[PDB]
C-alpha cells in the first residue's frame, strides 16, 4: 500500500516450481503502483491485482540466520532468505540444526586459522553459520556423551559435497592437534575413488556414483588415531551400459588418453571410440575436464598412497581385459532345437584370454556354456544369446566391483590405524557421508529406482530425527505434546521394500520367469499396486511408464530397460576359470569366491539384491550415532560465482526433504513468545 | 528361512535348497535290511541301511523300494527316507523351512493326504506344497506352453500346458518306466546264459542298462544288423571279475517303450500316448504344442530317443506342421531345477500352506489348495 | 476431432472425424478363460477383447455382446467400448463428441442405454445416434437411392428421395453374416468335419469369406457342382489338415435369396427390396430403382451384384433400368459416411449436449435423433 | 417275407422281427482278437470273437467298437458284426427279408451310402429303408407331437416333431454319452486306488456304472451329504473277487451330461440344451412341445434322471407351463418298438428301396428315399 512497504506479490506463471517473490512498493501513484522484485525487474500491479500482493514480515525483510524463527513459514519465504544472503556472500545458514550451504564457485575468505580457532567450544546459535561449526559441535558431543556421532552431506552433483567433507576435515585436523598425514592421505584418495567411482551425468561432469564413508577414528585426549573409507552402493550398471549423454567411469577414459603408445601396446589398446563400453552414449569428450593431466593425478595419488607401479600395471590389464571382453560379438545358433550361441571371432578375444592369462578353449566353453554340478556327474549346458549378454556383463561388473575393493583396502593399509586399544573398546568416531539425493530426470530408469529407494530410508532417517528433537523442546518447556501426529513415510518404503510382493520383489521375480519381459513385469506391478495410492498405473496398455509417489513427489520410471541391468548371473564356471588362471592379480581380488568353489551353485545374487544389502548395511552404521544434516545446494547451472537461480533452488529445496522441519512446526504451536512479548497486544 | 525342495520319485531322492542350481543330495530311495546271521560280537549293529550305505553294502542286505508306480507302499521305511534326506543328507532342522513336494497327476487321493500328514505332525514343517511334475518340467525349460513327457522309474505321464493353462482331460499316464526296463532286461538276459536274480543283482542289471542300452531307429533294420554281424556288441565286467556280452539286446530293452506289448501290456508306445494327447486338444494349440515336445525324467536319456520321437510324431501328424523334440542334457534334474525356480518366487509365498490352517482343517486342505 | 465408432453386431470400426479410413477394426468379442492356471506367477486376466481374445482362442470362450443388433451384455459392452476409447485410439472420452450408429428397427431401451452409458461412464461432452442405411449414402456421394446394408446381425432397406426418407417403407431382415456362419457350421457336418466350440466357429467364418461367392444360377450350379470338381476348394487348418469343399461354397450364400433352408418364412433380400421400392411413391422408383446402393460385409460374396440385378430385373417392369452400385469399399461405408456426416458445419447443431441430458434424462435421444 | 428291423447302435445291437413287441438279438457290438500267444497245439482258434462270445473270453482278446459317436469307422468289423447278427443271431437268409436300419439325425452323408451299399450288394437285401431313432422313439411312445431326447453311448440328439412335422432347423446333436460317461467314470475311480486300464476292464468299469450310478436332485446338497456320512457308499466284487467301494463317484459320474465341463467340453447340458430346441420353434408349438418331453435311450436310465431334467426345465421356462417328462419304463428298447411299427404299416411298404432303384440310380439314391 504505502510507498515503501515489502509485499509478497505473486507472478502467476505456468511453471511447476513457481513461487511468490519478494518485492519493494515504490513509485505508488494512480491507480497502479509499481513494484520491483528481488531480481531488479519491473512490473505494474493494476486495481485489479489485489490478491496478488500480500504483506511480507518484518522477520522477512531483513532475513534471518536461523530460518525456523521465520513469520512467513513457507517456501517462499526459506528461498527469498538464501537469496538474500547470497548476494552477500552468507553460503550458510540454518533450518532448526540443520545446516544449508549454497555452492560459491568462489573462493572465500573464511576457512582461516582464525576462524576454526573463533568457532571452538561454541554451540549452535551462538555463532553465525559455519561448516565448521556443525564440526564443533559434532566433536564436543561426542566427548561429553561418550556416543558415535555422523554427518549426513547430500544434494545434487556438483553442490560442494566433497568440498564440504575436506572442509569439515580442515577444523577437525586442527582442533586435536598436528594435521598429521591423515589429513594429506585422506585428500590423496580422494582422487582414486574419483576416478574408480564418478562419472559425467547429463547433469553434471563429475557425479558421484557411490557413497563414500570417512569414518575418522578418535582416542582420549581427542587426537586423530586413523580412518577407514567405506564404499556403499555402487552403480555397477553403469560399467556396461551409459545413457545417452553419459559415460562410463573416469578412469577408462583417463588410462587411455594417458597412456604411452608402447605400453598401449602390450594391453592392446587403442583410442577409445573403438569400445562398445565406452562409447555408448556418444560422450567420449567432456568439456570441463582433459583426461591427460587426470591421469598423472590419480598416478601422483597412487605412489603416495603406496600403489607400486607392479600393481599399477596389474589394475590396468583388469581394466583392458574389461574394455575387450566388451567388444566380443555373439550370434544365435540351435543346437538342437536348444538355443545356444557361436562367440564371432575377433582380436579381442585373443587379448582377453592373454590379459586375463587363461587358456583361450577355457575362455570360449565359459561364456557360451554352462555345467552343472551334482553328486556323482557334471553335465554342460548351452547358453542363449540373451544369457551368452548376461554372463559376459556380469563377469566385468564382477571384476569391476571386486577391484573397486581392492583399492580401498589398499587405501585403508595406510590410513586406518588398528585399534591401539587392545585391552578395552575405549574409541569414539566422527562418520561422514557423500551420499547422492533424489533425482528426477526426464527419463528415469533402474539406477534411478535404486537411487531414490536409497532417500527414503535416509529421509526416514532424518523425519525420525527431526521427531524426537521437537518433542524434547516441548519437555522442556512443560509444554504436553499428545494432540500432534507424528507420521513416518512407510507407506512408500512398504511398496518398495519393506512388505511382501513389494515393487523390488516383483522385479527380481520376471527376471527369472520363464519368456519374461518388461511388459510382463509392468503387468506384474500393476496387478498388485493398483489399488495403492503411491502408485500410477500407465492409462493405456501401450505405454511403458509407471510413477511411485516418494517424498518428494510423483517420479515416473521406464519399464523398457529393466530386467537387463538387473542381472548379475556369475555361474560357476567363471569362478573356475579364475582359479585356474596365472595371473595372481585377479585370483587376489577373487580370494573369497575361490575359497567357496563349491558353494556358488547358489544363484549369484541381482544388483537390486547387492543394493538392499549395502543399504542394510548403511542404516546400520548410521543408526547408532547421532546424526548432523548438511543440506548442500547448488545455485547455478553455469558454474557462475554469483549467480542464484530460483527455479533451479526450489527444486532441490522440495527434494532435500527439508520442508518437512516446517509441516511439523505447523502442526504444534508454531508462533512461540517469551513473557517480555506481552508488553504489546 | 531358505525353502527344501524334496523330488521323492520312484527310484531317486532328488533334495536340496531353493535358489540353487543343482540339487545336493541324489540317492536312491532304498531300504536295506541283513538277511544273514552276523556271527561276530562287538561289531556295529544297524537293522536298517537307507541311501548309499544300503548300496555299498549290498551284497548281505535285502533292498526295497518304499515307492512303487508313484504311490507310496510303505509308509513306515518312507519316513526313515525323509528322516534321512533331512539330517543326514541335508544337515538341516525341518521344523525351520518350508518344504515343496512333487507327486504324479493321476495319483490316488489318500497318498498325498498322507504327505501332508507326515509333514506337519512328524517332521513339524512350518509350511509345504505338492506340485505336479511336468508342470515344473516347463519352469526349468524356460516355457509357458508345451507338452511335457516325463518318464522316470515308475510312471511315464504327458501334461500338455498351453500360456500357463493346462487342460487336464488331455493328461496321460501310463505305467511304464526304467523299473518296467529294468525287469524286461533281467528276463531277457537269461538268453545268453546270465541269471540275475536278487535285489542286489537287479541294481547291477540296472546299470548294465543305463551303460550299454539305446534306442535304435529302426527296429527290424537294427535286428537284421545284429543278425548279421557283430558290431553291435559289447562287453560288460560283473563286479567279481566276469564278463557278460549282449548284443541286440542293447537295443530291445529300450524298445518296450514304443511296444508295451513286449512285457504283455496293452497300452500304445510314448509316441502314440503324446499325439493322442495332443490331439485331444483344443484345435488352435496343436501348432505350438508339435514344436514344443520337451522330455523330462532320467528314462528319456537313451541314446537316439529324441529322434526316434521325433521320427515317429512326424509320421504321427500332417506333413505340414514342424515337429520339435526338446531333450535339454540336464533333463533328469528338471523337475527340481522347476520346483526350485517356484518355491523362490514371490508370488508363491502366499500359496503355502501355513499349520494353522492345517490345523483348522486337517489332511484335507491339499486338495483345496494344491492343484 | 469428433469420435466416429461404427459399432456392429460382428465388428468395431472407430476412428477420427474427417479421416477417410477407420483406424481401429476389431472384432467385437470378449473372451474369458475356461481352463485351470497351474503355472503359478504368469499374468492372469479374467478378460481379452478383440483381436487379443482372438489370438488366445483356444484357451477362451468368445462371447458377442451384440446379437441381431442389440446389445445383451452392457457389462461386456462397457468393456469393448473401454477398449476403444482407451487402447485402441488413445483418446480421453471426456474430450471428444462421439458419433454412434444403431439399426433403423430398434428397443428404445438399446438407444437410452447408450446415451445414458456414455454421459454417464465415459463423461463425453456430446453423443449422437445414426442410421447405418443413412450414412451410406453419404459415402456413395448419393442423395437418391436405396441402401441394401447387411452386416452381420441385421439386414435392412431405407428408401431415401432427395434427403427425405419414407418410415413405412423401412424393413428389417434377422438374416445376415452370423447366420450364415451357423448354416454353414451345421452343412458342414456332411463331409466329416465337426466345428463345435466357439473358437471352431471363427475358422468356419474365415472359411466362407475366403472361399464362398453366390452362384448366378442355383440350380444351374448345383448341376455343374456334381457334373465336375472344377468347383471345389481346399482350406488348411490351423493344426495342418487340410479340408475341401464343394457346393457348399454357395449353397450358404443363397439363404440370402432362399432363407427358407434355415428355417424362416420370409422373403429374400431381392423380393424385400422389390417390396420396400414399390411402398414408395409411384414417381420416386424410378431413381431408386438404378440407385440400389449396397453396404456391409455380407454385401462382399463374388457375385452377389449381379444375382442382386437378376432377380431385380424379373420383378421390375421390363421398361425400367436396375442399377445395383456396389462399391468396393462397401464393408467401410457405414464409417465413411458417418465422418462425412460429422465433419459437417451444419451437423455442430444437432449434437446432444450434456446440457440437455441433464435436464431431460436419457429420453432426450429420442426427440433430437431422428 | 418278414421284414428285419436292425437298430445298430454304437455299443448294443438290437434286431428282431417287424411285428415283434420286443427284441431278440440284443448283444454288444464288439470284436474282439487275440492278443496273446497260442501254446496249445490242436485247439480250435478263432481270429475274431463277435458279440457275446467276446464277453466271455474277455481276458485274451482286444475289444474293439467299429462304432463311434454314431459313424461307422471300421467297415470290416461291421460287416461281420451283420452277418454274425443275419446268420448266428436271427438265424434268417438275408435275401429274403426287407431290412430297417436307424441313424443318427447329423451324421456324414457317406455313412449311410455305404450302409445302402453294403446291405445291397454283400447281403442283397430285396428292401431297405433309414429312418431317425427319434421318430421311432414316438412311435414307441405313441404320440405325434413331442421332442425327444435320444441318449445311448454314442450320441445325444433333441428332434422336434409337432402334428407328424419335423423342425430341422432345432435338431441338436451332441457328441457325449454313455462312453465319456465310462471314460470319465474310469479316470475319477484313480482318486481311490483302483487302476482300470485294459479295454476288458472298462467294460467292468461300464458293468459298474449300469449298476451304481444315480442322478442327484441337487448336486451341491448331494456333495454336502456325501462328505459328512457314510451313508451314500456302495461296494462292488470284480471278476477275481477284490471289493471296490465309491462314495461320491455314483452321482458325480452321470453329470457330465448336465456339466459337459467336467470332461472339457464347451458344451451345454442336456436341459439347456432340450430348452434351447423347444425355443427354436414356433410359438404355438412349445406348448405341447413342454409337456410331451420324450426321454429315449439307454444313458436315460439313470435313477434320478427324470425328476431332475423336469426340475431344470420347470427352472428354464415360464411358471404358467406345464412341463412333463416321460420316461416309458422300456425307453432302453423304444427305438426298436417303434420301428416294429413303423415296419409292420401297410403305407409304409411303398416308401421301401428296391434293389431295381438301387441299381439305376446308385448309393445316392438314399439322401432322397429316406427324410
Ligand atoms: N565452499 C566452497 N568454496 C569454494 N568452492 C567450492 C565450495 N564448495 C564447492 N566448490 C566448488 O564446486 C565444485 C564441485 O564441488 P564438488 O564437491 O566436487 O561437487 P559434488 O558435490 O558433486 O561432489 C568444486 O570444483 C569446487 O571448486
Ligand atoms: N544314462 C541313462 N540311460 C538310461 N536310463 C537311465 C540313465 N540314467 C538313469 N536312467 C533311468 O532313470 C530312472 C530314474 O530316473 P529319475 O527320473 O531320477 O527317477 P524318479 O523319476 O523315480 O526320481 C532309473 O530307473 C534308471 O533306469
Ligand atoms: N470377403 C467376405 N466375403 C463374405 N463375407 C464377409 C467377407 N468379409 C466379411 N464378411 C462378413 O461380414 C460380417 C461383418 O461385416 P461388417 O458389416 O463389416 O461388420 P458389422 O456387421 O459388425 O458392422 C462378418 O460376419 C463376415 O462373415
Ligand atoms: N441301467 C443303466 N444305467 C446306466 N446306464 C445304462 C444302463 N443301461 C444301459 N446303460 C448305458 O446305455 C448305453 C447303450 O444304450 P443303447 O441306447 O442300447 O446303445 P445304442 O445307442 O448303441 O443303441 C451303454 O453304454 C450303457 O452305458
Ligand atoms: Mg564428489
Ligand atoms: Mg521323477
Ligand atoms: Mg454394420
Ligand atoms: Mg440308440
Amino acid at each position: 500500500v504505502l510507498p515503501g512497504d515489502y509485499v509478497w506479490m505473486d507472478l502467476k506463471s505456468g511453471q511447476e516450481f513457481d513461487v511468490p517473490i519478494g518485492a519493494v512498493v515504490k513509485l505508488c501513484d494512480s491507480g497502479q503502483i509499481q513494484v520491483v522484485d528481488d531480481e531488479d525487474n519491473e512490473h505494474w500491479i493494476s486495481p485489479q491485482n489485489a490478491t496478488h500482493i500480500k504483506p511480507m514480515h518484518p522477520t522477512s525483510v531483513h532475513g534471518v540466520e536461523d530460518m525456523i524463527r521465520l513469520g512467513d513459514l513457507n517456501e517462499a519465504g526459506i528461498l527469498r532468505n538464501l537469496l538474500i544472503r547470497y548476494r552477500d556472500h552468507l553460503i550458510y545458514t540454518y533450518t532448526g540444526s540443520i545446516l544449508v550451504a549454497v555452492n560459491p564457485y568462489q573462493l572465500l575468505s573464511i576457512y582461516s586459522p582464525e576462524h576454526i580457532r573463533q568457532y571452538t567450544n561454541k554451540k549452535i546459535g551462538e555463532m553465525p553459520p559455519h561448516i565448521f561449526a556443525i564440526a564443533d559441535n559434532c566433536y564436543f558431543n561426542m566427548k561429553r556423551n561418550n556416543r558415535d556421532q555422523c554427518c549426513i552431506i547430500s544434494g545434487e552433483s556438483g553442490a560442494g559435497k566433497t568440498e564440504s567433507t575436506k572442509l569439515i576435515l580442515q577444523f577437525l585436523a586442527a582442533i586435536s592437534g598436528q594435521h598429521s598425514w591423515i589429513e594429506q592421505q585422506v585428500l590423496e584418495a580422494t582422487p582414486i575413488l574419483e576416478a574408480f567411482g564418478n562419472a559425467k551425468t547429463i547433469r553434471n561432469d563429475n557425479s558421484s556414483r557411490f557413497g563414500k564413508y570417512i569414518d575418522i577414528h578418535f582416542n582420549k585426549r581427542g587426537a586423530i588415531e586413523g580412518a577407514k573409507i567405506e564404499q556403499y552402493l555402487l552403480e555397477k550398471s553403469r560399467v556396461c551400459r551409459q545413457a545417452p549423454d553419459e559415460r562410463n567411469y573416469h578412469v577408462f577414459y583417463c588410462m587411455l588418453e594417458g597412456m604411452n603408445e608402447e605400453e598401449k601396446k602390450k594391453l592392446g589398446l587403442g583410442q577409445a571410440a573403438d569400445y562398445n563400453y565406452l562409447a555408448m552414449g556418444n560422450c567420449i569428450t567432456c568439456e570441463g575436464r582433459v583426461d591427460s593431466q587426470e591421469y598423472a593425478n590419480i598416478r601422483s595419488a597412487m605412489k603416495v598412497l603406496m600403489f607400486t607401479d607392479t600393481e599399477n600395471w596389474e589394475i590396468s590389464k583388469l581394466l583392458a581385459a574389461i574394455l575387450h571382453m566388451g567388444n566380443l560379438q555373439y550370434e544365435a545358433r540351435t543346437f538342437e532345437n536348444l538355443d545356444a550361441c557361436e562367440v564371432l571371432f575377433s582380436p579381442s578375444l585373443a587379448t582377453a584370454a592373454s590379459l586375463l592369462e587363461v587358456n583361450p578353449p577355457d575362455l570360449m566353453s565359459c561364456l557360451t556354456s554352462r555345467t552343472l554340478i551334482t553328486r556323482g556327474e557334471t553335465v554342460s549346458t548351452p547358453l542363449s544369446r540373451e544369457q551368452a549378454l548376461d554372463v559376459r556383463d556380469a563377469f566385468v561388473k564382477g571384476i569391476y566391483g571386486r577391484l573397486f575393493v581392492w583399492i580401498v583396502e589398499k587405501i585403508n593399509a595406510a590410513i586406518y590405524k588398528p585399534p591401539p586399544l587392545e585391552v578395552k573398546n575405549s574409541r569414539r568416531s566422527i562418520g561422514l557421508l557423500d551420499i547422492f539425493g533424489f533425482e528426477n530426470f526426464t527419463v528415469n530408469s533402474f539406477e534411478q529406482l535404486c537411487i531414490n529407494f536409497a532417500n527414503e530410508h535416509l529421509q526416514q532417517f532424518f523425519v525420525r530425527h527431526v521427531f524426537k528433537l521437537e518433542q524434547e523442546e516441548y519437555d522442556l518447556e512443560s509444554i504436553d505434546w499428545l494432540h500432534i501426529e507424528f507420521t513416518d513415510n512407510q507407506e512408500a518404503l512398504d511398496m518398495i521394500a519393506n512388505r511382501p510382493m513389494n515393487v523390488i520383489s516383483l522385479i527380481d521375480e520376471e527376471s527369472k520367469f520363464p519368456k519374461g519381459t518388461d511388459a510382463t513385469m509392468l503387468h506384474k506391478l500393476n496387478s498388485q499396486h493398483k489399488l495403492n495410492a503411491n502408485y500410477v498405473p500407465p492409462k493405456n496398455s501401450h505405454e511403458t511408464q509407471f510413477g511411485i509417489n516418494h517424498f518428494a513427489g510423483v517420479v515416473y520410471y521406464e519399464s523398457q530397460g529393466f530386467l537387463e541391468k538387473n542381472r548379475d548371473t556369475l555361474h560357476g564356471d567363471i569362478i573356475q576359470l579364475v582359479h585356474s588362471s596365472r595371473n595372481k592379480f585377479i585370483k587376489q581380488i577373487f580370494q573369497a569366491d575361490v575359497a567357496m568353489g563349491a558353494e556358488t551353485r547358489k544363484r549369484s545374487p541381482t544388483l537390486s539384491s547387492q543394493f538392499k544389502r549395502s543399504l542394510e548395511l548403511l542404516m546400520r552404521t548410521l543408526g547408532a550415532c547421532q546424526p548432523f544434516f548438511v543440506r548442500c545446494i547448488k545455485p547455478n547451472e553455469f558454474k557462475k560465482p554469483m549467480l542464484f537461480d530460483r527455479h533451479l533452488c526450489v527444486r532441490q529445496l522440495r527434494y532435500s526433504g527439508m520442508m518437512e522441519t516446517i509441516r511439523i512446526r505447523h502442526a504444534g504451536y508454531p508462533i512461540r513468545y517469551s513473557f517480555v512479548e506481552f508488553v504489546e497486544r | 528361512t531358505t525353502a527344501l525342495v524334496c523330488d521323492n520319485g520312484s527310484g531317486l531322492v532328488k533334495a536340496g535348497f531353493a535358489g540353487d542350481d543343482a540339487p545336493r543330495a541324489v540317492f536312491p530311495s532304498i531300504v536295506g535290511r541283513p538277511r544273514h546271521q552276523g556271527v561276530m560280537v562287538g561289531m556295529g549293529q544297524k537293522d536298517s541301511y537307507v541311501g548309499d550305505e544300503a548300496q555299498s553294502k549290498r551284497g548281505i542286505l535285502t533292498l526295497k523300494y518304499p515307492i512303487e508306480h508313484g504311490i507310496i507302499t510303505n509308509w513306515d521305511d518312507m519316513e526313515k527316507i525323509w528322516h534321512h534326506t533331512f539330517y543326514n543328507e541335508l544337515r538341516v532342522a525341518p521344523e525351520e523351512h518350508p518344504t515343496l513336494l512333487t507327486e504324479a497327476p493321476l495319483n490316488p487321493k489318500a497318498n498325498r493326504e498322507k504327505m501332508t500328514q507326515i509333514m506337519f505332525e512328524t517332521f513339524n514343517v512350518p509350511a509345504m506344497y505338492v506340485a505336479i511334475q511336468a508342470v515344473l518340467s516347463l519352469y526349468a525349460s524356460g516355457r509357458t506352453t508345451g507338452i511335457v513327457l516325463d518318464s522316470g522309474d515308475g510312471v511315464t505321464h504327458n501334461v500338455p500346458i498351453y500360456e500357463g493353462y493346462a487342460l487336464p482331460h488331455a493328461i496321460m499316464r501310463l505305467d511304464l518306466a526304467g523299473r518296467d526296463l529294468t525287469d524286461y532286461l533281467m528276463k531277457i538276459l537269461t538268453e545268453r546264459g546270465y541269471s540275475f536274480v536278487t535285489t542286489a543283482e537287479r541294481e547291477i542289471v540296472r546299470d548294465i542298462k543305463e551303460k550299454l542300452c539305446y534306442v535304435a531307429l529302426d527296429f527290424e533294420n537294427e535286428m537284421a544288423t545284429a543278425a548279421s554281424s557283430s558290431s553291435l556288441e559289447k562287453s560288460y565286467e560283473l563286479p567279481d571279475g566276469q564278463v557278460i556280452t549282449i548284443g541286440n539286446e542293447r537295443f530291445r530293452c529300450p524298445e518296450t517303450l514304443f511296444q508295451p506289448s513286449f512285457i504283455g501290456m496293452e497300452s500304445a508306445g510314448i509316441h502314440e500316448t503324446t499325439y493322442n494327447s495332443i490331439m485331444k486338444c483344443d484345435i488352435d494349440i496343436r501348432k505350438d504344442l508339435y514344436a514344443n515336445n520337451v522330455m523330462s525324467g532320467g528314462t528319456t536319456m537313451y541314446p537316439g530317443i529324441a529322434d526316434r520321437m521325433q521320427k515317429e510324431i512326424t509320421a504321427l501328424a500332417p506333413s505340414t506342421m514342424k515337429i520339435k523334440i526338446i531333450a535339454p542334457p540336464e533333463r533328469k534334474y528338471s523337475v527340481w531345477i522347476g520346483g526350485s525356480i517356484l518355491a523362490s518366487l514371490s508370488t508363491f509365498q502366499q500359496m503355502w500352506i501355513t499349520k494353522q490352517e492345517y490345523d483348522e482343517a486337517g489332511p484335507s486342505i491339499v486338495h483345496r489348495k494344491c492343484f
